[PDB]
RNA sequence: AACCGCUGAAAGCAUCUAAGCGGGAAGCCCACCUCAAGAUUAGAUUUCCCUAAAGAGCCGUUGAAGACUACGACGUUGAU
RNA sequence: UCGAUGUCGGCUCAUCUCAUCCUAGGGCUGAAGCAGGUCCUAAGGGUAUGGCUGUUCGCCAUUUAAAGAGGUACGCGAGCUGGGUUUAGAACGUCGUGAGACAGUUCGGUCCCUAUCUACCGUGGGCGUUGGAAAUUUGAGAGGAUCUGCUCCUAGUACG
């Protein structure tokens, strides 16, 4: 259940020999250097910690620099962790490498990302509220929220009420996405689907739990 | 508060408040609850003697 | 002559171990609440915490009489509409076996800052082993 | 009455009570049950007697049920328990291999059933199934589970039925 | 089966059984006569 | 859950129940996704630093990030 | 409650009950099968668009798995509208000698408030977390989601 960290490079299309469009997204995959292996005895749970990309020394703090030097890996642009079990901790030791060959062609994956931030948005967009009549006497309520409660009883707005809020820039997971192609030499993985987030952002690719 | 402290002392000495006061009244001991609580709080042996008298009267 | 208080600086809290195996939930909780409040001490004053430290082991083996194991229901509300959740005594002792005795003692103890302090004093541990060997408490039967 | 009735032991069968557990050994197999606390077991040569610790309407019932269990176990271990199931219909056939029995019924997928420990199923012919068990409780539970998949029907009689039992018949139109 | 506050035997074949503090009427002869209280 | 049981006495029979053992729903609790230690019970792990240290902030160039914030990147050892 | 608690309907936004409309599990059937009828369990989701009329309702057309019954100030106007009702104008029928009147009708007819507190939707500052800091995190617990048609195959088989 261990995955990998990549960079969204944008969307393109793959033609099938039958002449079928396959909309795909390309994720840049630098080798994921294992910086720490977590286990039940020391940590109480099993996981693999990895780093990817590159970070300059002026931006790498002394604590993080020592943490990386313990593993013997070059500092990346962030540290990530993957929940793992005994099977998945089989051959993964500190300082090892995880490449795109973790994933084989044609299988389902789940992709997690930071969705594009729309900023502070109204109910109509964020919650798909129906718009009120543009004409026929409407005054200041074309895009208004409308009623938020009933009366004295209860006399309060219920928790979880749908109201204008910040939309986007949140962790989003998409499941059941196929993997069209894998390139170890170029370190690039091609995944079917939207693969949430913007281009240039960090995306987490894991095997699908549903399978 | 005095009753609570007297109950605590009597139960430390092996007796409950409702029986300790009854034993006081049967022994004809007129010590008030304020003084009884003071004795229980600051002098354990004298309260033990009082409980002994009450238990002998019961 | 005046009636004096316990002067929190002068009160000492003793450590006792209570084995909850096979005891009645409410009848044990009343005694634990009394000990936590400090009602057994002659220096008891309502505004001072003069109680003891009660360590309870075998909390999952506490007993309830009748069909209360399957019929006693614990409710809670999440604060969201329709967010009323209900569990059983049996399922609660399977999931979080401490929470049964914790809830029973909480209901008995008074409500307020000082009640929060006394409930903080309470220590509950499942099983026959507790991490209080260092404290060296005294076995207590009640 | 049942509790008063003393169980009769064959020479081969032997029963022992220790730590409030009853164990019966016979040639067919070994059967163990848990004795109820109110009930008490007394062993005298050639016979077993069950009596309650305290005399009450509550305890008489428990001693009686314990006596019934022990009598059933004694005779079952001595000879075993056999039950017969019948399949009615053109397309219904049952085949038993080893400890697993496969039954073919109206449903497209052939139902596969695995017998519990201590139960042996034999079929001299496909239509009729024979189940032999050390103890009646397991035999009845297995037979009920087998019956559950394809219960009888009152219009043509098709399904799985016990030979002893009778099926109500209903006439269409 | 019929759910009703008042349950009574309809024939000699009918039998009264109590399960889980509930009154049930079961007769082998007839399926319809079977009743439950509640 | 309703319902259907196995064995079984009270009640020599019968009986899903009183002891015991089963099947059973879009319902209950998990499993899926998101948040979550102000969980004051404030947890855990790996590193770094302690005569102004490790770091954080201010400031500047700024971002598919953003009302202000905050968050992300960079500041000559640089493509912000 | 008259030193003022804004009406009916519509729009927007909902929340809860089960005496359940569909889906889900069952008993009985005057249940052969398909379809049903009655009752029991079940509130997790879902539970239409139009013509008429100010309508709620109702009738109708065409769909759907179904187009559920209700509470919430007959939910919701400091969220919107203002068609009806309920001012002042005018007219018809009727009543009255007259001024005028009609749960009779008809045309027309100003809908204010920059949110202090609670609540709710987001987002920060402060301190705390038994020295401080850079990161990664376990999860007590909370929320989201929970729908279903049709075709083929089993098989034109079981049943008839």
């Amino acid at each position: 259940a261990i995955g990998l960290v990549g960079k969204k490079c944008g969307m393109t299309r793959v033609f099938t020999e039958a002449g079928a469009s396959i909309p795909v997204t390309v994720v840049e995959i630098s080798a994921n250097r294992i910086t720490q292996v977590k286990n039940t005895d020391v940590d109480g749970y099993q996981a693999i910690q990895v780093t990817t990309g590159t970070r300059r020394d002026s931006r790498v703090t002394a604590a993080q620099k020592g943490h990386f030097a313990k593993a013997g890996v070059a500092a990346g642009r962030g540290v990530w962790e993957f929940r793992a079990n005994d099977s998945d901790l089989e051959g993964r030791e500190i300082g090892g490498e995880i490449l795109a060959d973790l994933f084989e062609q044609g299988q389902m994956v789940d992709v997690t990302g930071n969705s594009k931030g729309k900023g502070f948005q109204g109910g109509v967009k964020r919650h798909n509220f129906s718009m009120q009549d543009a004409t026929h006497g409407n005054s200041v309520s074309h895009r208004a929220i409308g009623s938020t409660g009933q009366n004295q009883s209860p006399g309060k707005v219920f928790k979880g009420k749908k109201m204008p809020g910040q939309m986007g820039n949140k962790r989003v997971t998409v499941q059941g996405l196929e993997v069209i192609s894998v390139d170890v030499e170029k370190g690039l993985l091609v995944i079917k689907g939207a693969i949430p987030g913007a281009t240039g952002g960090d995306v987490i690719v894991r095997p699908s739990v549903k399978a | 508060l005095w009753i609570a402290r007297i109950n605590a002392g009597a139960r430390l000495n092996g007796l409950s408040y409702s029986r300790f006061i009854n034993g006081m009244k049967k022994a004809n001991i007129t010590i008030d609850r304020r003084v009884l609580a003071d004795i229980a709080m600051h002098d354990a042996a004298t309260f033990g003697a009082l409980v002994e008298k009450a238990k002998a009267e019961l | 002559m005046k009636t004096l208080s316990a002067k929190p600086a002068e009160v000492t809290h003793d450590w006792f171990v209570v084995d909850a195996d096979g005891k009645t939930l409410g009848r044990l909780a009343t005694q634990i609440a009394s000990r936590l409040r400090g009602k057994h001490k002659t220096n008891y004053t309502p505004h001072v915490d003069t109680g003891d430290f009660i360590v309870v082991i075998n909390a999952e083996k506490i007993a309830v009489t009748g069909k209360k194991a399957q019929d006693k229901k614990y409710y809670r509300h999440s604060g969201y509409p329709g967010g009323i959740k209900e569990t059983n005594f049996t399922k609660l002792i399977a999931h979080k076996p401490e929470d049964v005795l914790h809830k029973a003692v909480k209901g008995m103890l008074p409500k307020g800052p000082l009640g929060y302090a006394m409930i903080k004093k309470l220590k509950l541990y499942a099983g026959t082993d507790h991490p209080h060997e260092a404290q060296q408490p005294k076995e207590l039967d009640i | 009455r049942v509790a008063k009735a003393p169980v009769t032991l064959p020479n081969g069968v032997s029963v022992t009570l220790n730590d409030r557990q009853v164990e019966v050994k016979g040639k067919n197999g070994n059967l163990s049950l848990r004795l109820h606390d109110l009930v008490e077991l007394k062993q005298e040569d050639d016979v077993v007697t069950l009596s309650p610790t305290v005399d009450s309407k509550e305890a008489m019932m428990h001693t009686g049920t314990i006596r019934a269990l022990l009598n059933n176990y004694v005779i079952g271990v001595t000879e075993g328990f056999e039950r017969r199931l019948q399949l009615i219909g053109v397309g219904y056939r049952a085949q038993a291999t080893g400890n697993k029995v496969t039954l073919n019924v109206g449903y497209s997928h052939p139902v596969e059933y695995t017998l519990p420990e201590g139960v042996s199923a034999e079929t001299p012919t496909q239509t009729e199934i024979v189940l032999k068990s050390n103890d009646k409780q397991q035999l009845g539970q297995a037979a009920a589970k087998i019956r559950g998949f394809r219960p009888p029907e009152p219009y043509k009689g098709k399904g799985i039925r016990y030979s002893d039992e009778h099926v109500i018949r209903k006439e269409a139109k | 089966m019929k759910v009703q506050a008042s349950v009574k035997k309809i024939c000699g074949s009918c039998k009264v059984v109590r399960r889980k503090g509930r009154v049930h009427i079961i007769c082998t002869a007839e399926p319809r006569h079977k009743q439950r209280q509640g």
